[PDB]
């Protein structure tokens, strides 16, 4: 669930 | 927050918002004469339903991801908890995209920047959603009238995404202070510079939501029809905030 948007997120 | 830390607010939105846009406005506004031909539009009207809806996903889809990345930029944003921030993109990446949307439209000719020219709303007509596409057209049109500056929308959109009262935050109070924070930011700005005629001319609190979920329910039509072509051919970020994965 969520994969994309928590990824996306989580890449700094 | 004080004055000059208001003033600190408004610069960094602009900027955080010139630095998340594809195209610059210039590189927009220089292409207003290239226009598709009326081959070129016939073209576009005879692909399938399922060609276009494909190719309009992927666009939306990387419009999403520089909203996902100037939300990312916004003060307060990133000090949220994970729920909170999903929360906010979810229900309003689509709303900034539709107002972001305005800087790509010509309201001299009625026409949108799409693939590389423009053209107007009969190019979508393979979709099979005229009454949304129209909507749209219509809303773009509404906001080209105010005459926004780059500026004006980003403060905006700043405030479109963040929304304390979005169902589903746990850390409201939170929500709260950043919003009023951008409010303040973005009605010191429209004093500043003598626009604050435009907040009566704002969409009003309803529209936006409306057209997000003509986009859901139109999505879920040609789901029903063509649910191969959501699984196999869609992007996964689409599916996430529309189709719930
Ligand atoms: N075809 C096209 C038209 C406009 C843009 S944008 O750079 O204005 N980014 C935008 N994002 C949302 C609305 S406009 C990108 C591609
Ligand atoms: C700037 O306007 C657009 C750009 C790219 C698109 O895929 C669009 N797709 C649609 C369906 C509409 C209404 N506008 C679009
Ligand atoms: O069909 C809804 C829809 C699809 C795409 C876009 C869009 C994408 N990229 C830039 N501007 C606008 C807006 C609405
Ligand atoms: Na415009």
């Amino acid at each position: 669930k969520h994969k994309i948007l928590h990824r996306l997120l989580q890449d700094s | 927050a004080s004055l000059t830390e208001i003033e600190h607010l408004v610069q960094s939105v602009c900027k955080s918002y010139r630095e998340t846009c594809q195209l610059r406005l210039e590189d927009l506004l220089r292409q207003r004469s290239n226009i598709f031909s009326r081959e070129e539009v016939t073209g576009y009207q005879r692909k399938s339903m399922w060609e276009m809806w494909e190719r309009c996903a992927h666009h939306l889809t990387e419009a999403i991801q520089y909203v996902v990345e100037f939300a990312k930029r916004l003060s307060g944003f990133m000090e949220l908890c994970q729920n909170d921030q999903i929360v906010l993109l979810k229900a309003g990446a689509m709303e900034v995209v539709l107002v972001r949307m305005c800087r790509a439209y010509n309201a001299d000719n009625r026409t949108v920047f799409f693939e590389g020219k423009y053209g107007g709303m009969e190019l979508f007509r393979a979709l099979g959603c005229s009454e949304l596409i129209s909507s749209i057209f219509d809303f773009s049109h509404s906001l080209s009238a105010l005459h926004f500056s780059e500026d004006e929308i980003a403060l905006y959109t700043a405030l479109v995404l963040i929304n304390a009262h979005r169902p589903g935050l746990q850390e409201k109070r939170k929500v709260e202070q950043l919003q009023y924070n951008l409010e303040l930011a973005f009605h010191h700005h429209l004093c500043k510079t003598h626009r604050q005629s435009i907040l009566a001319k704002l969409p009003p609190k309803g529209k936006l939501r409306s057209l997000c979920s003509q986009h859901v329910e139109r999505l879920q039509i040609f789901q029903h029809l063509h649910p191969i072509v959501v699984q196999a051919a869609f992007p996964p970020l689409y599916k996430e905030l529309f189709s719930g994965g």
